[PDB]
């Protein structure tokens, strides 16, 4: 999820 | 990147307030760990924005962005909360329509601890009379240096912003003797932000042990690193 | 009494160095926990002497005098570890006969976590070529800002080893902006020597509920508060 | 025992 926004969003 | 345009680039990437109702009868301790659950859980993803947006942030190994972002987002929900309360003693702004007395923190079981180091912490803030400009800087440089050739690259970024705020109180025009002195006793506050997050978080973590709220995803992430 | 006339005095409040009186010997578990209590001990009754001897500590009220060292003592500990530890890299002096490595501190559960935060705060510390002179003031500063119409003596008091931090850096005769840079990653290092503060009393606290560590009446009543 | 040796020398 943390790495979701930075990574994914 | 000038200090200037690194201060005209974090105050664009401020971002948005996020808005949130206040319950519409008198709070409970449920239903206000739940508004102030709710309220950092959005918050945190607008922060992961405007962390990719602090110049040099994205360039950083994604660990690197993982461990700073775990390490502080507490103090920078708070830095930004303090900054919001500012011009209103005894009052602490969590958001625009949850404005919260330091007596409503009693229906929380040891909360009223937290909140008062917050508008402790706020009153001296005002004292000093914290600018907007300055506050950009100090709370990017939180995120930067809860560092608690990447890394190297982290200290030049850090530095970055130190210059920035340096700059920034330059532009206040107040003798050179006295910049150093207000850099400093701006950055000594740095600590008691530091406190109120390990404290505030310790507290967050017991309320879930408690059960006394639900705290999943990225609040729950967040809060064991 | 200026600021040179000040540091001077802190010179002169500077505790003796502190021995535990163990012969060289390979550390355990239990060896290594009690010379570190015994030794942390010992040091905080030095420590009392220490702020006595800080111009105007004592002209503050008794209340102030106790909630100031019940909070930052630890900080205070470590701090003078880091001043002791910056030319041994790769060790922690906490006294001469206690000097460990960083895998040594992997017989105790947790103390290689905070053992690394004491090794990269001083290594950072070490970067920067920290003066001894800039380690009695930052020393000074976590004791008065430690704090969370006696107030006044205390901001005055804090204010002056803030002006004299200021001035050990002017006399180093470096640039101007780098006086500013210099004060500014200085006092950026507290958040962390406040962050192996908490996590250190953290795992203190929870050696202290176990029993496993000797009952020391100076170290137990700081350890409470 | 703190407050002892903060009113003694
Ligand atoms: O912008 C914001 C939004 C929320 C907070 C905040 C502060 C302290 C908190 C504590 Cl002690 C809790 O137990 C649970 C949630 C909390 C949330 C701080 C700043
Ligand atoms: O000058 C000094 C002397 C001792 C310490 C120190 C640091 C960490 C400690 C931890 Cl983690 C413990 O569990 C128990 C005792 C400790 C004592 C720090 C500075």
């Amino acid at each position: 999820k943390l790495v979701q926004l930075l990574t994914t969003t | 990147l000038s200090p200037e345009q690194l201060v005209l680039t974090l105050l664009e990437a401020e971002p948005p307030h996020v808005l949130i109702s206040r319950p519409s009868a008198p709070f409970t301790e449920a239903s206000m760990m739940m508004s102030l659950t709710k309220l950092a859980d959005k918050e945190l993803v607008h922060m992961i924005s405007w962390a990719k947006k602090i110049p040099g942030f994205v360039e950083l190994s994604l660990f690197d962005q993982v461990r700073l972002l775990e390490s502080c987002w507490m103090e920078v929900l708070m830095m930004g909360l303090m900054w919001r309360s500012i011009d209103h003693p005894g009052k602490l702004i969590f958001a625009p329509d949850l404005v919260l007395d330091r007596d409503e923190g009693k229906c929380v079981e040891g909360i009223l601890e937290i909140f008062d180091m917050l508008l402790a912490t706020t009153s001296r803030f005002r004292e000093l009379k914290l600018q907007h400009k300055e506050y950009l800087c100090v709370k990017a440089m939180i995120l930067l240096n809860s560092s608690m050739d990447s890394s190297r690259k982290l200290a030049h970024l850090l530095n970055a912003v130190t210059d920035a705020l340096v700059w920034v109180i330059a532009k206040s025009g107040i003798s050179s003797q006295q910049q150093s002195m207000r850099l400093a006793n701006l950055l000594m506050l740095l600590s008691h932000v530091r406190h109120a997050s390990n404290k505030g978080m310790e507290h967050l973590l017991n309320m879930k042990c408690k059960n006394v709220v639900p705290v999943y995803d990225l609040l729950l992430e967040m809060l064991n690193a």
